[PDB]
RNA sequence: GGUGAAAUUUUAGUACCUGUGAAGAUGCAGGUUACCCGCGACAGGACGGAAAGACCCCAUGGAGCUUUACUGUAGUUUGAU
RNA sequence: GGUAUGAGUAGCGAAAGACAGGUGAGAAUCCUGUCCACCGUAUGACUAAGGUUUCCUGGGGAAGGCUCGUCCGCCCAGGGUUAGUCGGGACCUAAGCCGAGGCCGAUAGGCGUAGGCGAUGGACAACAGGUUGAUAUUCCUGUACCAGUUGUUUUUGUUUGAGCAAUGGAGGGACGCAGUAGGCUAAGGAAUGCAUGCGAUUGGAAGUGCAUGUCCAAGCAAUGAGUCUUGAGUAGAGUUAAAUGCUUUACUCUUUAAGGACAAGUUGUGACGGGGAGCGAAAUAGUAGCGAAGUUCCUGACGUCACACUGCCAAGAAAAGCUUCUAGUGAGAAAACAACUGCCCGUACCGUAAACCGACACAGGUAGUCGAGGAGAGUAUCCUAAGGUGAGCGAGCGAACUCUCGUUAAGGAACUCGGCAAAAUGACCCCGUAACUUCGGGAGAAGGGGUGCUGACUUCGGUCAGCCGCAGUGAAUAGGCCCAAGCGACUGUUUAUCAAAAACACAGGUCUCUGCAAAAUCGUAAGAUGAAGUAUAGGGGCUGACGCCUGCCCGGUGCUGGA
RNA sequence: CCCAUGUCCAGGUUGAAGGUGCGGUAAAACGCACUGGAGGACCGAACCCACGUACGUUGAAAAGUGCGGGGAUGAGGUGUG
């Protein structure tokens, strides 16, 4: 649930926050945790190449079990965990013949589910099957472009994809944005939705807690001078003052398509959205 | 290097005479030479038994004469203690 | 009121210092001129 | 008593008034005042010092910035091969 | 380059000194003494960095020292830094860096895998006292510990083999923030507790007088306030090969326990030792040397148990050491005792500084630790303790003027662009406290009262009574307030060095891009960031909490689609 | 500006959520106490900052000092690499 804090001061006046109820732990598996050092949005030139990334919380990497390919054992839901690298949270689930892994934690997991991956497995939540096994109509998430690669899709909290139809070796899938497009068959996808889906209700509240996230401040291009953004510069405010807003590298911002137009995906998407 | 040019010298001041009275001996030793080399340096060349040897390095001193100024050499101080029941050093 | 050279020998000899010099092709080229040039002290 | 700089400085035995003059003179003219040398004070003048005016104009000077100025061009894209 | 002018002028860098005696050619300035004064969450004690001989001793007085100089961080001549245990290496890894082959690229080279390097973190064996002019957890004394070596004795194992043991399976190491409880111990205070020394002429005091001191390791042994943790068994799956190790699925019993794992500290031993008020020698100093007491009570630590517990969201290194498991390796192992071995580098000195960064023996800057007493919430404040200091020009005079500071009759903002500056407020307790509000606030609103001392009495906070002064947080240090308008919601941020704002940011809003080899960006590329993210995500534009709202125009220009 | 790893913030104050008890109710909402200890929370040293003013302006200082001033558990200060 989210929880509204009281005005007992003006940073906290209107800020939310999650309630964390679905959360039955704060133990991490220490076996799944790996490092990650802040890129704070540089790259191995050392040069920011994109802003406003930087700073906020150190963060320990859970291994999710993205792939699911271990069909053999059934795995039981051992806790719901608190994820800092995603907005979904993670179930921590022990494979009968003891290897633990984490997991995406669908909409209406619990701790005990016993879940299954495979072909045959049934059409429950938190199962994974190959798309050519699960039946038009279903709710999926965490779906996977190339067979064996792991899901890479529908994977933020909230989200899910829906099966719409089987046509050669593709699957039609709606995928979250709304765009309509082929999955190969063989790839896999898990049964359900993305929980944690009140994840897009919390109000901030405050400057500090974006700062606590990772994001450092955006500046307006309006407000710097010509040689730092096309906006940049006049006297006073000013409006755009050119054709069409601009980014600070002069590629418009409003309307303007990105998406390479001779992309080869553009053969497997039948309805774009977005 | 050989054990003849381990030791140089011996130290003779006023801290290392007193040294003396407690049976350690001071000497100038090879830059490169480690406690235990001067050890047996020091028996090779004296038919002592040693007990315990002590070794410092001294830093090359600035000093200048007229309109020229240099450094003194770097130096190797070893102190070496015999044991009781031994013969001592007669420098 | 921090002035401007914070001395510290480490930084020193890894921003100036003569291996720092040689690993790069412009560095032995700043040795070769103070070398060609005769100074006393080529590297710091 | 001890120690001891600096900016400045063509040489200076370096008054006032009215006038004159590159048109606002300690220095020129006429007249007036004024024994020689300092010390503590004050700043009216020396168009005082400091900075080869920043305002203004000019130089077929410079630089940064803009755009539907000109000419190009990275990138992007489309076709042929 | 030399030398003038200004000049014998500005300045001599934030502060207390005085006198006696000494030294010496010469002394306000060097030494000694005495009193005085200054710092004391320090101007004390440590230590990292940095410096790099500045440390010590003996000489010196050219230059340096803002004066002087017999003196000095200066000059000359000698000397000084001692470690198996401290810090670093022969241990470990982070960021980052380097990078065999490799990938990429006019050249040059760029990137990057294995593999390494790299602490600011992990790991890791001794302490107290003494000693020198100068070093000491380094030397010495006492008493330890860690790794290993040789030998002696004792046990048990010789291939149905104890033991050793992986680079391999594991476990472990291993981690955030906030909040208070609790335990212990530094530490602090008191005392007619104890010890030692004293009776003080300036009126009084031999007792409830004064001054001083009032306990000590590591190790070892024994315990220990406490802390955390359920413990089994059956059947199965696993753990690239194996396992008795470890992971795990089910299922029986247990769980106010039980067993286990940890633990500050305490007592004893170390210690017949060492320190210790003080007393105090010679053959010339307070130095040998000698040496008393070590009790109680009060306070009591965010120091430690210990990130133990609780709560929180922003969710909080790695690797080795280590411990186990077999696989392998094995003929010998282990214990006790004795003797013995243990390398390199640093280790002086300054270090809120005259010895570092600031051209200066410069009112600036410099991480960390300890940092006492009274009053006090306190590391504030004032005065002091331990300790340190009198700060490198002085002597007069007591004009203007300038600076800094104190007091002012009557008036009280008349000043001025403007109450600039100053004045006033100020602590604690109590009474009381408006509009407005997002119901939190606004408030410490405002406006008032009390505060010393001494007895009596107490429900321990007062109450009653008395007393003195102009005045009782009697000094120091701790808000001036209120009404109203603009702008910005707010805490924040900014033009280092003339602008701190109404500017930026902000949470929130909205638009738009982006289906993942995402868009976007760095790059010729490879390779990266975005992300070990995946449309509730990521990029970009604009707006800028919240509340109520956001109308009309798509002709133009862009964008999107069409074709 | 960022990365990794350390470290610092005397002492007071306020009293959010949650919890408990007793009222209330068919059950509730909800009211009152207590407990609880939130916060780019409050007062205030260190620490960081730099708002006013005087002074300085061949400075003690190539930007400071004096007296006041703001932040001071955070979007915090600061060390090392
Ligand atoms: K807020
Ligand atoms: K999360
Ligand atoms: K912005
Ligand atoms: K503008
Ligand atoms: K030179
Ligand atoms: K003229
Ligand atoms: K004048
Ligand atoms: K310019
Ligand atoms: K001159
Ligand atoms: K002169
Ligand atoms: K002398
Ligand atoms: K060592
Ligand atoms: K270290
Ligand atoms: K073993
Ligand atoms: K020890
Ligand atoms: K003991
Ligand atoms: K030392
Ligand atoms: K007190
Ligand atoms: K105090
Ligand atoms: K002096
Ligand atoms: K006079
Ligand atoms: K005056
Ligand atoms: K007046
Ligand atoms: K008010
Ligand atoms: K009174
Ligand atoms: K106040
Ligand atoms: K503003
Ligand atoms: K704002
Ligand atoms: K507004
Ligand atoms: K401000
Ligand atoms: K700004
Ligand atoms: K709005
Ligand atoms: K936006
Ligand atoms: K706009
Ligand atoms: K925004
Ligand atoms: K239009
Ligand atoms: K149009
Ligand atoms: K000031
Ligand atoms: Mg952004
Ligand atoms: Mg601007
Ligand atoms: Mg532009
Ligand atoms: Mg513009
Ligand atoms: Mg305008
Ligand atoms: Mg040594
Ligand atoms: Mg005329
Ligand atoms: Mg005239
Ligand atoms: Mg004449
Ligand atoms: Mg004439
Ligand atoms: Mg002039
Ligand atoms: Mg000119
Ligand atoms: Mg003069
Ligand atoms: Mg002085
Ligand atoms: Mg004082
Ligand atoms: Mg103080
Ligand atoms: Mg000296
Ligand atoms: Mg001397
Ligand atoms: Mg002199
Ligand atoms: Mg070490
Ligand atoms: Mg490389
Ligand atoms: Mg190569
Ligand atoms: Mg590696
Ligand atoms: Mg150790
Ligand atoms: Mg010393
Ligand atoms: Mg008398
Ligand atoms: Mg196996
Ligand atoms: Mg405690
Ligand atoms: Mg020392
Ligand atoms: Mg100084
Ligand atoms: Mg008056
Ligand atoms: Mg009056
Ligand atoms: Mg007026
Ligand atoms: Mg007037
Ligand atoms: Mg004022
Ligand atoms: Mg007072
Ligand atoms: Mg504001
Ligand atoms: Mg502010
Ligand atoms: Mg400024
Ligand atoms: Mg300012
Ligand atoms: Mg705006
Ligand atoms: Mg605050
Ligand atoms: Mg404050
Ligand atoms: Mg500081
Ligand atoms: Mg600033
Ligand atoms: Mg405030």
């Amino acid at each position: 649930a989210i929880k509204k804090y009281k005005p007992t001061t003006n940073g906290r006046r209107n800020m939310t926050s999650s309630d964390f109820a679905e959360i039955t732990t704060s133990t991490p598996e220490k076996s799944l945790l790996q490092p990650l050092k802040n890129n704070a949005g540089r790259n191995n030139n050392g040069r920011i190449t994109v802003r406003h990334q930087g700073g906020g919380h150190k963060r320990q990497y859970r291994v999710i079990d993205f792939k699911r390919n271990k069909d053999n054992v059934a795995a039981v839901v051992k806790t719901i965990e608190y994820d800092p690298n995603r907005s979904a949270n993670i179930a921590l689930v022990h494979y009968e013949d003891g290897v633990k892994a984490y997991i995406l934690a669908p909409k209406g997991l619990e701790v005990g589910m016993r879940l299954v991956s495979g072909p045959e497995a049934d059409i429950k939540v938190g199962n994974a099957l190959p798309l050519e096994n699960i039946p038009v109509g279903t709710v999926i998430h965490n779906i996977e472009m190339k067979p064996g690669k792991g899901g890479q899709l529908i994977r933020s909290a909230g989200t899910s994809a829906q099966v719409l139809g089987k046509e050669g070796k593709y699957v039609l899938i709606r995928l979250n944005s709304g765009e309509v497009r082929m999955i190969l068959a063989t790839c896999r996808a898990t049964i359900g939705s993305v929980g944690n889906e009140q994840h897009e209700l919390i109000n901030i509240g405050k400057a500090g807690r974006s700062r606590w996230m990772r994001k450092r401040p955006t500046v307006r291009g309006s407000v710097m001078n010509p040689n730092d953004h096309p906006h940049g510069g006049g006297e006073g405010k000013t409006p755009i003052g050119r054709k069409a807003p601009v980014s600070p590298w002069g590629q418009p911002a409003i309307g303007y398509k990105t998406r390479n137009k001779k992309a080869k995906s553009d053969k497997l998407i039948v309805r774009r959205r977005t | 290097m050989e054990l003849l040019d381990v030791i140089k010298r011996p130290v003779i001041t006023e801290k290392s005479m007193l040294a003396m009275d407690e049976k350690k001996y001071t000497f100038e030793v090879d830059t490169r030479a480690n406690k235990t080399l001067v050890k047996q340096a020091v028996e090779s060349a004296f038919d002592v038994k040693v007990a315990n040897v002590n070794i410092l390095n001294v830093r090359p001193k600035f000093k200048r004469m007229g309109k020229y100024a240099g450094y003194t050499k770097k130096r190797r101080k070893a102190i070496v203690t015999l044991t009781e029941d031994s013969k001592e050093i007669q420098l | 009121m921090k002035r401007t050279y914070q001395p510290n020998k480490r930084k020193r000899q890894k921003v100036h210092g003569f291996r720092k010099r040689m690993s790069t092709k412009n560095g032995r080229r700043v040795l070769a001129s103070r070398r060609r040039k005769g100074r006393k002290v080529i590297s710091a």
